RNA sequence: AAAGACCAGGC
């Protein structure tokens, strides 16, 4: 989709990962494999590293209207 | 409460780690010890041949715990130059109390 | 959920993001957790050993101070790696809000590590900050991923890092700078702190001496692997440091361009362990060698001060009495009386403790030398000054009363002693005076700022990047800028990107430097505080003043 | 086996100077084989002079017979290698940068831990060595 | 109140001279010589002594 | 200006709701 | 069947009880610096370690008079010998019991008009082994003045100063380096004596001196020397470089050693290379 | 400002605590020299102790 | 001597702000009474010229001003030593005292004239 | 060795030298004076005063740490603890008249 | 309860 960025900001990273955890405590079944990791925050960020999240975005544009976005589509691969 | 001084827990009193990317190389970590220790292995190691490095760490200087870093040639070992040390340590302390049990005899 | 004051002290042998907590504290606050399934086991065991406190299943709180099924609510104590987040209370502090990972003491203190005193602002002479601890899952994820320390490295109000090698750490270059060499004992002890290998001799074998290292592949013991980078005093090639050029004047500059350079490629931590890995070789660098100050670091020569003391009854004195009788335009006092103490500071800095201890660039920070050294200088004047003239006037009839011995023998508003030989009595008061008057413009004058950062604020709150990239207002929902930065578009990543609340930035960018020189209150940070009061607060309506 | 062999003689002592305070920069063309050169050495271990004598070897190992080399130098059994020098070193090449400006000369860039040394020359003599590789620097009176 | 029995910085048994100090003053010695006739050779041993303040006869008198 | 005179003037003259989650 | 070993050579110069003068040579600042840690830190003796008290009505309060008890020291020879409290099965601890505790009592009470004062002369054990040290009049603990009254009774243990200071045997142990000092002759007759006279007056201890007899100057007593830099400083000023010049002369120290009085002052140095050789044991490889 | 409380922290709190002396001002905060030594103060006040808050210069 | 003996044979005399202004005063210091005799009076000590807690403070004109604010204002009367002889009848909110507080090694003037400790 | 260790970056930013100048005066009236002289009034003329406004000059006090067999400047050698060399550089010390004030940690802990 | 009034620590 056109006209926006195709970098994932940190204001939707922290929100994706935090219902990817709330998820996960609630008995979700986990995406991925589990290399004896605890935390669920931890299992989330995994799964975003391996961009195994099933989830979809809208970013709302000022003049109303929207771009509908999967989340396995943007650019979170930036080391420093 | 102040009984932790000395007494490790069920841990060793020393253990041995053969470490991976450097061969003949290895690090002693030594419970309930600091720079008394520490410091005169470190400088009797240096006294040896086939010792390339020798070099001893606190972890933090609120821990009562050190370790001994050892790197030889291929004509040793790191636990034979550890025990080589040690024993010559010994041996220089048992002639430093025999010459100053003479002196005292001496003085009277 | 929880919060939690206590006194900070310092710790330079853990992690930049990891802070202590006391045991009195860390016992009595809880974390809670969502029971199910992948910590069944991990909580039965914490349960067993008596460290959850408290539990509630369904709603009814049935205290534990019961085995575990899928569903319910655990409050457990904290303990080693939870995230908390700190903050001195925000008086000034607007943008301090920092996330940090936990251990636990036995002390009374809150220990952070020394790199983080400016990013917080903070002292250890009795400040105490506050620590809150996050509960919901969703606000741990925030916490997390906008407020770490790795996350937050790069500056938002100017460009550079929040981290800089500061007073021990710096100290330590320079000594490990002004000798160059060393020998083996010593290397390989500081080689038991470095991350990476210790590397063979620079110089192998002299005739005179063993074999000895420079202290450039000391330096090189904290870089990650495989890095390769340059900067403007620097070349790093294959992980190791190949070129470093001279200096005392550049060195910070060339340290920040190290850290830029790895930041800019080497990881997703790879600059907070390069600090890490640094600081604690350079404290054990230089704790076997110790530095101090004594008296004759203290004491310029008898020439040196014949030459001041000549130097300022032949110029300054019968120029003081002239061009202080005409008005505010005749600034030349200053530029003289500085040209004379940059004759005393190139008198003072011969000695080898005194160039260490200062940076010599600084000149708020040169003056206070000069002033300990030589002359105090002027301390009496009747311009821009929240005292009157007749103050003026009735210490220039008590000068020419007190010393009855040859009065008039200069100026009474200059100060020619010195605080390390003592000031008379007369000049005592007149110190007094102009220290009373700094120190009831740095207490009573803190309501400018503070009134200035409320409108700013006021108008200021809700302009946001958006998510088509134009700078707008969202009450009212108009442009106010088409392009924050002037490189930033959809194919090229930036600094700032959409949701940035840019005008709270600009707004604490602003009132930064106003409280500075508002606590200073110098005269140059009283001029300049001055000079932005007559563009910020502007009248729509005429007032011809 | 050394890669090059030369008698020096030294043109000026610190071209800049005012640099850290126990190192010296000499600048030198040659004698015998033309070859200019400047270098940071070490001033307290080995004083050195204006109208000098000393020649220079560029071998990338020390031991006469073996050609591995991993460990310092701490003598014994075999210290058969080349100790027939006072003063050595030991860094890596890092800039090979071929001229054509004055085509007679062609710069070679080397730093011992943060020593500098730069070597320029004759195309017919820089060749064998190449980038990133580790090499002494024998140096005797 | 009372002259401590160590000396703070090194440990040294101080706590049984200070009558000799005061007897010592009292026969028209400086306080140098009178504490170098009682044996304090360091600076921080000689502060303990210098520097105390007998409190304990105040306390006895006032209940 | 950044006073009451200037705020009285345009007040006269004149992350949250940015993006949505949901499942796929 | 390699061997490293050095050999420490001993030369005692003083010794009585409490004080002892040596000077060692041939071994590292290592093995000095570990003797002195040792010496400080490590050697046992015996301190009071609780104190139980039934009357108090002086005007002092219970911490300070058991603050001032746990600091006096004791007569400890047995202490090698006997065991920490932590590791004493034959007992609970709470009186008197060998290997590991010692009881003390102590009542006075006072019927004068005048000050009594209570000291260390009236702590009275059980054990007539493990008394006080005798130094006078004894040390003061407190002062009573009509009707007051202290009654206690202590129990005295084994420990060492790396847990309290008050179980450390040293009242002040260290060491120095011996020093090595060269005046060249060659550039000495270039001064005047008034020159000389301008030199010698810049140390600050009494290292060099001026003979007139011969017309020179002398280094005698090389051993009061500070290693401050003054008379280097001072030739160094005059322009006259290299005139003298003082190196450490390596591999040699000289040790002073004092001892409260809990145990001799060459029992503290063979405590201290009996200790250093017990942990040495410990540390070893099996293999 | 006229009675204060006295202070037995150490015998100097409540010696300083006996010797003071006010000017009383009616709205704290813009006051004259009020706040400064004077050159008539010589010999009967001191011209360096004084509060730093809001009774600067005027105690 | 007694004061009231100084003030019966005119020694010494009780001045007041606007008859000092009449007065020339020699800097406390006889060396400048005693070089030259142009002078009426002459001070007792220069260091009276301050209050109680700013002249027992040692080298106090070596200072800057804010730091002897801060300590003979703020920090002395925070610190720990001395409380009183006679504990048994205070009861204070907080009382505290050191084991064994002790004197300065220097002596200023007024430590001198005051006698207290 | 010392009771209290402060930083040397707190004196040239401060402007408090009077602290080294009370620290260098107090060593020299608590240190026993040697007798190069060998006379009997071997402390009849030591300084110690220090008041405001007549303070003591500094030639005054080091001449008085001179003559207790001290460096004038103030400082003096110093092995190191950990490892017993020889440190490189010169340590300034002497006694300071410290004060505890109020302000303890254990009564500024606070949880909500 | 609520406000006054005081003091301290910061800004
Ligand atoms: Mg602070
Ligand atoms: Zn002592
Ligand atoms: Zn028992």
């Amino acid at each position: 989709p056109r006209k926006t960025s195709k970098f994932m900001t940190k204001y939707e990273r922290a929100r994706i990962l935090g219902t990817r955890a709330l998820q996960i405590s609630m008995n979700a079944p986990v995406m991925v494999e589990l290399e004896g990791e605890t935390d669920p925050l931890e299992i989330a960020m995994k799964e975003l590293r391996q961009r195994k999240i099933p989830f979809t975005i809208r970013r709302y544009l000022p003049d109303g209207s929207f771009e509908e976005w999967g989340v396995d589509e943007l650019i979170v691969e930036d080391s420093w | 409460r102040y009984e932790r001084f000395v007494v490790p827990e069920g841990t060793k009193k020393v253990s041995y780690e053969r470490d991976t990317k450097i061969i003949n190389a290895a690090s002693f970590t030594i419970e309930r010890e600091d720079h008394t220790i520490g410091n005169i292995v470190r400088m009797q190691l240096h006294r040896d041949e086939n010792v390339l490095f020798a070099g001893y760490q606190l972890p933090h200087p609120l821990k009562y715990k050190i370790i001994v870093r050892i790197h030889t040639t291929s004509q040793s070992s790191p636990m034979q130059a550890y025990n080589q040390a040690i024993n010559d340590l010994d041996k220089e302390l048992d002639f430093l109390k025999s010459q100053f049990e003479a002196e005292v005899a001496k003085f009277s | 959920g929880f919060s939690s004051r206590s006194v900070i002290t310092g710790d330079a042998f853990r992690n930049v993001n990891e802070v202590g907590i006391p045991m009195e504290i860390a016992h009595r606050i809880t974390f809670e957790e969502r029971v199910s399934v992948h910590n069944i086991g991990y909580l039965q065991e914490l349960v067993d050993n008596k460290m959850c406190l408290s539990y509630t299943q369904g709603s009814t709180t049935y205290s534990l101070r019961t085995v575990l099924k899928p569903g319910q609510i655990v409050h457990r104590r904290v303990m080693d790696g939870d995230v908390v987040f700190i903050n001195r209370p925000p008086t000034t502090h607007k943008h301090s809000l920092q996330a940090l990972r936990v251990y636990v003491h036995e002390d009374n203190t809150v220990k952070i590590n020394p790199l983080m005193c400016g990013p917080l602002s903070a002292d250890f002479d009795g400040d105490c900050v506050h620590l809150f601890y996050p509960q919901s899952l969703t606000a741990k994820a925030e916490v997390l991923e906008l407020f770490s320390v790795d996350k937050q490295l790069r500056s938002s109000h100017t460009g550079q890092l929040i981290l800089q090698l500061g007073l021990d750490s710096l100290l330590s270059l320079r000594v490990m700078m002004e000798q160059v060499f060393l020998d083996k004992a010593s290397a390989q002890q500081l080689a038991m702190y470095g991350s990476r290998s210790l590397p063979s001799p620079a110089v192998v074998k002299s005739s005179k001496s063993g074999p000895a290292w420079t202290f450039f592949q000391i330096l090189q013991l904290a870089f990650p692997e495989r890095l390769s980078c340059r900067g403007d005093g620097f070349i790093v090639g294959g992980s190791d440091l190949l070129s470093f050029d001279f200096g005392v004047d550049a060195l910070a500059s060339i340290i920040n361009g190290i850290v830029t350079g790895i930041m800019v490629e080497k990881g997703p931590k790879e600059a907070l362990a390069f600090f890490d890995s640094l600081q604690p070789l350079l404290m054990e660098h230089l704790d076997p060698q110790g530095f101090s100050l004594s008296l004759e670091d203290l004491s310029m020569s008898r020439e040196d001060m014949g030459v001041i003391h000549n130097l300022i009854v032949r110029e300054i004195s019968p120029m003081v009495s002239r061009l202080r009788l005409s008005y505010e335009d005749e600034l030349q006092l200053e530029n003289s009386i500085q040209k004379v103490k940059e004759v005393a500071a190139n008198f003072m800095l011969k000695s080898y403790s005194m160039r260490n201890l200062i940076d010599i660039k600084s000149n708020s920070a040169i003056n206070k030398l000069v002033q300990q050294i030589g002359f105090l200088g002027l301390q009496l004047s009747d311009k821009k000054k929240l005292y009157t003239k007749t103050l003026v006037e009735d210490m220039a009839q008590f000068y020419k009363k007190k010393y009855v011995s040859t009065s008039s023998s200069g100026d009474f508003g200059i100060v020619k002693g010195c605080f390390f030989h003592g000031l008379d009595p007369y000049e005592e008061m007149a110190h007094s005076v102009a220290a009373r008057e700094v120190i009831v413009r740095s207490s009573r004058g803190l309501a400018e700022p503070g009134t200035l950062f409320k409108n700013l604020m006021a108008v200021l709150r809700d302009i946001v990047i958006t998510n088509d990239g134009t700078v707008r207002n969202t009450c009212s929902n108009s442009i106010v800028q088409f392009k924050y930065e002037l490189s930033s578009d959809n194919e090229n990543q930036g600094l700032f990107e959409a949701g940035d609340p840019v005008g709270v930035l600009a707004a604490t960018a602003m009132s930064n430097p106003a409280y500075k020189a508002v606590l200073d209150s110098s005269p140059n940070s009283n001029s300049s505080w001055e000079l932005m009061k007559e563009v910020l607060l502007c009248k729509v309506n005429f007032q011809n003043t | 086996i050394i890669m090059f062999e030369d008698i020096f003689v030294v043109d000026k002592l610190d071209p800049d100077g005012k640099k850290f305070d126990k190192v010296t920069r000499i600048e030198a063309t040659s004698h015998n084989l033309d070859m200019f050169m400047h270098l940071d050495v070490n001033t307290e271990v080995y004083p050195m002079a204006v109208g000098d004598k000393f020649t220079l070897a560029m071998a990338p190992t020390l031991n006469l017979d073996g050609t591995p080399d991993t460990g310092y130098f701490t003598p014994g059994a075999k210290k058969t290698l080349a100790d027939k020098y006072e003063y050595v070193m030991h860094g890596k090449l890092y800039k090979i940068t071929e001229r054509d400006g004055q085509t007679p000369k062609a710069e070679m860039y080397v730093s011992f831990g943060g020593l500098l040394m730069l070597l320029r020359g004759d195309p017919a003599h820089i060749s064998h060595f190449e980038l990133d590789q580790r090499l002494f620097l024998l140096m005797r009176k | 109140m009372i002259i401590p029995v160590r000396c703070f910085t090194c440990g040294k048994v101080i706590g049984n001279k200070w009558d000799t100090y005061l007897d010592l003053l009292q026969a028209d010695y400086t306080e140098g010589d009178a504490l170098d006739a009682i044996g304090l050779v360091r600076y921080c041993c000689r502060r303990m002594l210098m520097t105390h303040v007998d409190l304990i006869e105040k306390l006895l008198n006032y209940n | 200006g950044f006073n009451y005179g200037g705020y009285k003037a345009l007040t006269r003259s004149l992350t949250g709701s940015q993006f949505e989650l949901l499942w796929n | 069947g390699a061997t490293y070993q050095r050999f420490p050579k001993v030369k005692i110069r003083e010794l009585k009880d409490d004080y002892a003068k040596f000077e060692l040579r041939d071994t590292d600042v290592s093995m000095a610096n570990a003797l002195r840690r040792v010496m400080i830190s490590e050697v046992p003796t015996v301190a009071i370690d609780l104190v139980e008290i039934e009357v108090n009505s002086s005007v002092l309060n219970d911490e300070f008079i058991a603050h001032r008890l746990g600091l006096i020291p004791l007569t400890s020879e047995r202490a090698m010998s006997m065991r920490f409290s932590r590791d004493c099965d034959a007992c609970d601890g709470d009186g008197q019991c060998e290997f590991c505790s010692v009881e003390f009592r102590l009542s006075a009470k006072c019927v004068t008009d005048q000050t009594l004062d209570v000291t260390s002369k009236d702590l009275y054990s059980a054990d007539p082994t493990v008394t006080p040290v005798d130094f006078q009049r004894g040390i003061i603990i407190v002062k009573l003045r009509r009707g007051q009254e202290l009654k206690l009774r202590a129990i005295a243990r084994k420990g060492i100063g790396k847990d309290h200071a008050k179980w450390s045997p040293a009242a002040t142990v260290t060491f120095m380096y011996e020093p090595d000092i060269i005046i060249n002759e060659d550039m000495m007759d270039t001064l005047t004596d008034d020159e000389k006279i301008d030199l010698i007056e810049s140390s600050p201890t009494k290292v060099f001196d001026f003979d007139a007899v011969t017309r020179q100057v002398v280094v005698v007593d090389p051993e009061a020397y500070t290693y401050d830099e003054e008379v280097i400083k001072k030739a160094e000023a005059m322009g006259k470089q290299g005139l003298i010049e003082i190196r450490p002369k390596d591999d040699s120290f000289i040790f002073t050693v004092e001892s409260t009085g809990a145990v001799k002052a060459s029992q503290l140095v063979l405590n201290a290379i009996d200790l250093l050789k017990q942990k040495l044991d410990a540390v070893r490889l099996s293999d | 400002g006229v009675v204060a409380n006295l202070g037995r922290a150490n015998p100097l709190q409540s010696l300083i605590d006996l010797r003071r002396t006010r000017q009383q001002v009616l709205y704290t905060g813009r006051v004259g020299d009020a706040r400064y030594p004077h050159p008539s103060h010589w010999g009967r006040l001191c011209f360096l102790s004084t509060p730093d808050g809001e009774n600067c210069g005027l105690v | 001597y007694t004061f009231e003996h100084l003030l019966d044979q005119g020694i010494l005399e009780l001045i007041g702000i606007e008859e000092e202004e009449d007065c020339t005063t020699a800097w406390g210091t006889k060396q400048l009474l005693k070089q030259q005799k142009s002078y009426t009076h002459c001070e007792l000590d220069l260091s009276f010229l301050l209050g109680v807690s700013c002249a027992i403070v040692p080298f106090a004109n070596h200072d800057h001003g804010r730091r002897v604010l801060y300590q003979s204002q703020k920090h002395c009367q925070q610190a720990i030593g001395f409380c009183s002889t006679n504990p048994n009848i205070r009861c204070d909110t907080l009382s505290q005292q050191l084991f064994y507080p002790q004197r300065p090694l220097f002596k200023t003037m007024a430590s001198e004239c005051l006698q207290k400790d | 060795v010392p009771d209290i260790v402060i930083n040397p970056h707190a004196f040239p930013s401060r402007q408090t030298p009077g602290q080294l100048l009370e620290a260098a005066l107090s060593k020299g009236i608590a240190c026993p004076m040697q007798k190069k002289k060998g006379k009997s009034d071997a402390y009849s003329k030591v300084t110690r005063h220090a008041t405001p406004f007549s303070t003591p000059s500094v030639d005054d006090i080091t001449d008085q740490l001179h003559r207790a067999g001290f460096s004038r400047s103030g400082n003096e050698r110093v092995y190191n603890g950990r490892t017993g060399e020889m440190m490189r550089s010169l340590i300034f010390m002497g006694p300071n008249f410290y004060q505890r004030l109020i302000h303890m940690s254990e009564d500024k802990v606070k949880f909500r």
